[PDB]
This record gives C-alpha cells, structure tokens and sequence, in this order.
C-alpha cells in the first residue's frame, strides 16, 4: 500500500541483522516510521527465514503494546519493513534513569504492559525468544511495546524441539541452558522475570559470561535446583551431578528495594520448573498491579 | 505442563479456527487453471513429499508448502511446465519458517534436476510472498492433529502415526479434499485412526473442544475412508512408501476397517 517516495529519512536510530534502522516521516499524512532495510541485492539464499518470521507473524499481532508492522515496501534489491516510530528502548531509558531510578508506578505499569503483550503473543501461538530491555520501545505516552520479532518462531500444540541457545544469555531461561528437548512459552516469562528485576535495580540480574557462568549465577541466587524443586532436573541432557550445590538465599536478598507483592510475582516468574513459572495470563492478576496505572516516562 | 500450554491451549485453537477460514484456497480453482489439472497437482506434491523425506524435513513443512501452492493456484494461473518451480519456491519457504535448519537454495535447484536457475526458484521465492503477502503462518492438518492427540486415553503412537498418515495422504487429491478446513480433516483422520487401531470413537472430549460429532464429520470420513482403501492402487505411493518406516510405526502397513458403522 505504499512506496519509499513518500517517506524522507531523518536520521539513524538502531541496527538489526540485515541492516541499519532509519527514523522517517511520511510526506503525505505526517506520521513518523521506522524503516528497517533488509538487504536482499547482498542476499545470496533469497528472503531471510528472519525476515519471513518477522513480516508474518508480525502482520497477525495487532495489540497496543506490540509494535505495529505498519507496511512492506517489495523492491527487487531491497526490502523495508515499515513500523511505528518509538522514541526509545528500555535499556537506554534505564542508564538515563539512574541515580533517581524508575520510579515504581512506571515500573509497574511497564511489567504489566509487556505481560499484556507476551500473553497476547502467547495466544497466538507466537514465542518471542529474544525478550530483553533493548528489544522494549518506549513511547512519550507511557506506553511499551515488545519489538525486534526476529528469532520469534510460530508454536504447535505440544510444542516439538526448536532451535537451541536462543534468547541473549542474560536472559536465557535454565531449561535452554540445560539443553533440554523441549521449551515453551516459559522462557518468554524468565526473560519478563529478568527484566523486572533489572527495572528495581538498573543492573542486570544474572550477567553471565558463558552457559556455564549463566547457571551458576543463576544457582546461586534461586539455589542448585534438584528433584524435589524441580522433577526432571537430574536427567536433563546438559544436567551434571558434579554442579557445586548451592543453597537458595531468602528472595528478599535477591531485590531488596521490592515489596512483598512484587517479590512473590518476581518469584513465580524465576521459578526453576517450567510447569509452575506462572504464565503471562495468569500474572495480569497478581496482587502486585492492585494500584497500577499508565503515566508517561519521566525524563 | 507447560509443553502443551495449559493457559494458551484454547485461545490458540480458537485463533487457528479463525485462520484456517482466512488462509483457505478456493475450491474450485483448478477447473479455471487452463492448463493443470488434479492430476499434475497431485504428481507435484507426492514429489515433495519424497523431497521432504530425502532432507529430513518436518511434516509440518511439507503442510505448509503445499498450502502455499493451493492458496498461489487460487489467483495465479500456472504453465505445466511452471508447475514445478511454484513448488520448489513453496517448499523453500514452508522450509525457511518451519525448520531449523532450511536446506540451501543450491539443494532446491539441484532436486528440481536443474530444470530451473537458481535465479528463477528466488524470483518464484518473491512472487509467492508477494501474492501471499508474507501470510505463512497458516494452520495445517497437524496442528490440529497434535491437540486432538492430547485427547487420547491412552495415548497411542499407532494412532498418532496413523492419523498424521491420513491427513498426509489428503494433500494429494484436491478432488475432494479442497472443499474441507484442516481442522475437519485432522478429525476425520483421528477418528479413522482411533477406530481402525483400538476400536474406539471420536471423543465426547473432542466435541467439546471442536464442536464436531460424527454427524458433521461424516463428509469428510466417507471420503478419507474410501482413499484409505483405495491407497495401495493410488498412481502416487510416496507417503505410503514414507508411513512403512518404523519412526512412523509402520502404518501405512495396517489394513483399513472394511465399514465404520457411522
Ligand atoms: Br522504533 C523501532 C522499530 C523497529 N526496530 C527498531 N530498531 C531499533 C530502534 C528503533 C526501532
Ligand atoms: Br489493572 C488492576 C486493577 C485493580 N486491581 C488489580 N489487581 C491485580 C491486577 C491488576 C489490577
Ligand atoms: Br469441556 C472443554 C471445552 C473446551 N475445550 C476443551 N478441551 C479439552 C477438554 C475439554 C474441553
């Protein structure tokens, strides 16, 4: 439905895999854009299976706090994905809000939107499989969107065994660190758990340097999982006895500045078993959002 | 657990029930191709069906390409001669956004016996997306299949195999199973399958579910029964060839129910 002739570039704000991401503004109706150019003239296997992914599944998510797809321009060299313009990624707001922090309204109405669009993404049966701050747009609205659907992958009902190692290591769920078969919608929820915590404390919270370092930081903190915490755990193909075992600190050390509320939903996100990590659906209702609200970011 | 998503299960069913009305061909669309008919349409696919086995591709994948093709033949009208690159450059995308590891477009041309250039099956790649509009994720016979098969008390491998068999060996017959939705047929072949191998029916459960009964389904089971019996005589024997193999457990070896009895 539309052509790069109406559209004049401003400035550089991003990369991507297959190229730079330009602000633009649409003569004709004002609207601001960002163009993602996919590089097809250098493309020598033809569309990226990223870009395949992305085009479609983005084109069936319409929800407030999904960015938008707004248009695909199909020239013969070259492919530009036409989205919203966003203002802003998480990560870059949260070094600019250091020193006073996020204030927890803004915390809060954050989690709770992308719990919102994880659920809807959820149920159409889409798992995102990249979630972290630098892949959340931020608006001056108050709003946040998940962005960057580039290793999302369409799901079947059992899920089948998909990709392994997805999901940037900081973020990465202990499941796909221990190789298993199968992973499903709960890894997206570890990611949200990882990022809620890095919202309280501007850091994140397992920095890992390799899989191994990631579970052992991640053992550390919640504990050396076994059997009774979760079954299976002991037979898992990347499963060793000889992991040093490590006791589970009280979770009120993992984040101190967090209340109550906000510490069992902080627990039932980072929970070892997938089968008990609660789902995007099901947090919507927890206590933690009694009072939540949408105010604009405040820088 | 979390594998067959407990709190997503329905909402996902409902949303593929939805889509499969959106990503469905026209029924009629071969009389008004000038120059194909059921029968090339059904040498093509047989043939991807032996491209998959050979690349150790998904069933899914297989699905999905030939959804492509029958969606692309609604509005296009295709050459003989051109019938084949319209499947290589489905069965490339179906590949790119099912599979781990898509085979390289070198591998495309060469199973097409270099018929056609590497520049044409990615000419034919930007075509197809552009008549499709990037629409790929479109629900197939398994997706279905699989969330019927949850259904199952006990679960039964026979069956499973069985069933993904049927709704195999109805990609290939436009004539009848074009006017029927991947979710009617992945019933139909459920219940063919629980019946032939255990005796039993389609469950109370999956009327639930579905909304189908065996009043509804009937259609499609009078049709999947009959190319279940006529399968050994069928010009194409791909999937049968395919279904002996032990990961699939052999079924294409088990005999067919003479009667349903409604
Ligand atoms: Br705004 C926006 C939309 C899509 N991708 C983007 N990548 C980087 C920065 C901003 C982006
Ligand atoms: Br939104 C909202 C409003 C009122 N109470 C709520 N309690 C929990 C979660 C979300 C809530
Ligand atoms: Br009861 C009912 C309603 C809807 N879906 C269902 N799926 C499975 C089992 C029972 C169901």
């Amino acid at each position: 439905p539309g052509s790069m002739e109406n559209f004049q570039k401003v400035e550089k704000i991003g990369e991507g895999t297959y190229g730079v991401v330009y602000k633009a503004r649409n003569k004709l109706t004002g609207e601001v854009v960002a163009l993602k150019k996919i590089r097809l003239d250098t493309e020598t296997e033809g569309v990226p299976s990223t870009a395949i992914r992305e085009i479609s599944l983005l084109k069936e998510l319409n929800h407030p706090n999904i960015v938008k797809l707004l248009d695909v321009i199909h020239t013969e060299n070259k492919l530009y994905l036409v989205f919203e313009f966003l203002h802003q990624d998480l990560k870059k707001f949260m070094d600019a809000s250091a020193l006073t922090g996020i204030p927890l309204p803004l915390i809060k109405s954050y989690l709770f939107q992308l719990l919102q669009g994880l659920a809807f993404c959820h149920s159409h049966r889409v798992l995102h499989r990249d979630l972290k701050p630098q892949n959340l747009l931020i608006n001056t609205e108050g709003a946040i969107k998940l962005a960057d659907f580039g290793l999302a992958r369409a799901f079947g009902v059992p899920v089948r065994t998909y990709t392994h190692e997805v999901v940037t290591l900081w973020y990465r769920a202990p499941e796909i660190l221990l190789g298993c078969k199968y992973y499903s919608t709960a890894v997206d929820i570890w990611s949200l758990g990882c990022i809620f915590a890095e919202m309280v404390t501007r850091r994140a919270l397992f920095p890992g340097d390799s899989e191994i370092d990631q579970l052992f930081r991640i053992f550390r903190t919640l504990g050396t999982p076994d059997e009774v915490v979760w079954p299976g755990v002991t037979s898992m193909p990347d499963y060793k006895p000889s992991f040093p075992k490590w006791a589970r600190q009280d979770f009120s050390k993992v984040v101190p500045p967090l209340d109550e509320d906000g510490r069992s939903l902080l627990s039932q996100m980072l929970h070892y078993d997938p089968n008990k990590r609660i789902s995007a659906k099901a947090a919507l209702a927890h206590p933690f959002f009694q009072d939540v609200t949408k105010p604009v970011p405040h820088l | 657990g979390v594998n067959e998503v407990p709190d997503y299960h329905e909402d996902i069913h409902t949303y593929l029930r939805e889509m499969e009305v959106k990503c469905k061909p026209k029924v009629g669309y071969m009389k008004k191709q000038p120059d194909i008919t059921n029968s090339m349409r059904a040498i093509l696919v047989d043939w991807l069906v032996e491209v998959g086995e050979e690349y150790k591709l998904q069933n899914e994948t297989l699905h999905l390409a030939v959804n492509y093709i029958d969606r692309f033949l609604s509005s296009m009208s295709v050459l003989r001669g051109k019938l084949q690159l319209v499947g290589t450059a489905a069965m490339l995308l179906a590949s790119k956004f099912e599979e781990i590891y898509p085979p390289e477009v070198a591998e495309f041309v060469y199973i097409t016996d270099d018929t056609y250039t590497k520049k044409q099956v990615l000419r034919m790649e930007h075509l197809v997306l552009k008549v499709l509009a990037f629409d790929l994720a479109a629900p197939t016979i398994n997706q279905f299949l699989t969330q019927y098969f949850l259904h199952q008390q006990p679960a039964n491998c026979k069956v499973e195999s069985l069933a993904m068999f049927l709704g195999e060996l109805s990609l290939i017959d436009a004539d009848p199973y074009l006017k029927y939705l991947p979710s009617v047929i992945a019933a139909a072949a459920f219940h063919l399958a629980l019946y032939t191998v255990t005796g039993q029916s389609w469950p109370e459960s999956l009327v639930q579910k579905t909304g189908y009964t065996l009043e509804t389904l009937k259609p499609c089971l009078l049709d999947l029964h009959q190319t279940y019996l006529r399968a050994p005589q069928h010009a194409q024997q791909s999937i049968r060839e395919k279904y002996k193999n032990s990961k699939y457990h052999g079924v294409s070896l088990l005999n067919p129910p003479e009667t349903l009895n409604v």
